[PDB]
């Protein structure tokens, strides 16, 4: 039932200390492996360690020079420091845990929910929204011009669920992402519900509502 | 149509420490064993940083018969040699470092015999 | 470092097949490694652990089978949400190690024409210094299509910004597509016409500034 949360920046400037925290809560560090590991935006993940609750640290020996796992049970947490990064540590990076008790059972049951770190030269920039108005009705929001790509959105607090597509950002040439969700929805329920579609951008930390309607 | 005994220990290890810190190097041994009378020993054996190692513990649980039910139910004894500190711990599965000096310092390995066949064996490098 | 082999990498079958993917390592490993099946955009999920045995929770159609350094993942019967990526890990040495991964593509969708609409820019942007039309082409499955885009009488190459999903629960795309230019050029021309080639007759849409 336990769960784990990612806390780390989701921009880091190359050859810089990455420094990502993950909390559990739920359940105990007891006598269990406590694990990190990435996965590159289109190639497979890789096991980077995982740490017990005395020291005890596993680490993968491919990247063993740079990098080093803490645990903070006090606090029920356990950070992953990874110092000089170069651009191809841009990756997805999950914590999670690694458990068992018999003989053939040493699996990553219980994952974290995976924090993306794009390394690159720059500062920030926070999205801009702008409405898309209209057998059916199609309605949806714009996102333009920002940085790094983790970006979420939803429609009226989640609310509105199926007949939703979330499109996969696009490198626009001026070096920035774009983005646009679209929702079907029936014809004659267009100017009964307010629709509005909010956008949260974690690394600029700029959450966004948007009214849609013709 | 079982025979034999099989155990599973992770080998590689990375523990760190700082001079006057109380950590204790525990493994997490999983085992799977048929044939009840065996002669287990955990032996704990270090080398200083390599070729030569010295012997540091040792805890036999000689003649026990305890299969499949937990084998902390017999127990053994524990006669470690006293060239070091390093308060022993339970099961003779952890070690404990208490008020450590840097000379402590190296490669340690956790060899478990079973039968008179080592049946695994991890490495652990403890390091300022 | 144990290399773990997986095969195939990409398979496509259709609803209600019997799947099979199987999992080799350099080394014996015994009855050590757990399949995983990551859905896109999520975190995996523990299918099998003990290469034998099922995680609480799963459909009883996963079952995982092997031993030695030979493995086999079965999917008895494929369902439309089953789409997801599968990895199998071993956990016998360190480092621990994953497979290469199988993507696995669901066929039994038949060809189905696309429902296109399209959205001209809105006045919030107009004011923002840019301009930028959305072209959105929605649940159709037979892999990719094509859209050009014609300014009043005349296909446009530059500007064009194409972007696709992954299969949903009933295994169906949907292609947007941006259309980006200064409000000069926008405001310059009249009828934008956005022309989709699809399992059908050409169809095409078209907006004119009101």
């Amino acid at each position: 039932q336990v769960q784990l949360q990612e806390s780390g920046p989701g921009l880091v400037k190359p050859s810089e200390t990455l420094s990502l925290t993950c909390i559990v809560s739920g359940g105990s560090i007891s006598r269990y492996y406590w694990s990190w590991i990435r996965q590159p935006p289109g190639r497979g993940l890789e096991w980077i360690g995982n740490i017990y609750y005395t020291g005890t640290t596993n680490y993968n020996p491919s990247l063993q020079s740079r990098v080093t796992i803490s645990l903070d049970t006090s606090k029920n947490q356990f950070s992953l420091r990874l110092t000089s990064v170069t651009a191809a540590d841009t990756a997805v990076y999950y914590c999670a845990r690694i458990g068992g008790v018999s003989f053939g059972e040493r699996p990553i049951d219980y994952w974290g929910q995976g924090t993306l770190v794009t390394v690159s030269s720059a500062s920030t920039k926070g999205p801009s929204v702008f409405p898309l108005a209209p057998g059916t009705a199609a309605l949806g929001c714009l996102v333009k011009d920002y940085f790094p790509e983790p970006v979420t959105v939803s429609w009226n607090s989640g609310a509105l669920t199926s007949g939703v597509h979330t499109f996969p950002a696009v490198l626009q040439s001026s070096g920035l992402y774009s983005l646009s969700s679209v929702v079907t929805v029936p014809s004659s329920s267009l100017g009964t519900q307010t629709y509005i579609c909010n956008v949260n951008h974690k690394p600029s930390n700029t959450k966004v509502d948007k009214r849609v309607e013709p | 149509q079982p025979r034999g005994a099989e155990f599973h220990m992770w080998n590689y290890h990375s523990h760190v420490f700082s001079v006057g810190d109380t950590f204790s190097l525990a493994m997490h041994l999983q085992y799977k064993i048929h044939e009840a009378p065996f002669d287990l020993l955990l032996e704990w054996l270090y080398v200083p940083i390599p070729h030569l190692a010295q012997r540091v513990a040792s805890t036999v649980y000689q003649n026990c018969e305890h299969a499949d039910n937990y084998t902390a139910y017999c127990l053994g004894i524990s006669h470690m040699e006293p060239s070091f500190g390093l308060i022993l711990h339970d099961g003779g599965t952890t070690l404990k470092f208490v008020d450590t000096p840097e000379s402590l310092s190296g490669l340690y390995v956790f060899v478990v015999y079973f039968n008179g066949h080592v049946e695994a064996v991890a490495y652990t490098v403890v390091s300022t | 470092d144990i290399q773990m082999t997986q095969s195939p990498s990409s398979l496509s079958a259709s609803v209600g097949d019997r799947v099979t993917i199987t999992c080799r390592a350099s080394q014996t490993i015994s009855t050590y490694l757990n399949w995983y099946q990551q859905k896109p955009g999520k975190a995996p999920k523990l299918l099998i652990y003990a290469a034998s045995t099922l995680q609480s929770g799963v459909p009883s159609r996963f079952s995982g089978s092997g031993s030695g350094t030979d493995f086999t993942l079965t999917i008895t019967s494929l369902q439309p949400e089953d789409f997801a990526a599968y990895y199998c890990q071993q956990s016998y040495s360190i480092p621990l190690t994953f497979g290469g991964g199988t993507k696995v593509e669901i066929k039994g969708q038949p060809k189905a024409a696309p429902s296109v609409t399209l959205f001209p820019p809105s006045s919030e942007e107009l004011q923002a210094n840019k301009a930028t039309l959305v072209c959105l082409i929605s649940d159709f499955y037979p892999g990719a299509v094509t859209v050009a885009w014609k300014a009043d009488s005349s296909p446009v190459k530059a500007g064009v910004e194409t972007t696709t999903p992954s299969k949903q629960s009933n295994n169906k795309y949907a292609a947007s597509s941006y259309l980006s230019l200064t409000p000069e050029q926008w405001k310059s021309h009249r009828s934008y016409s956005c022309q989709v080639t699809h399992e059908g007759s050409t169809v095409e849409k078209t907006v004119a500034p009101t």
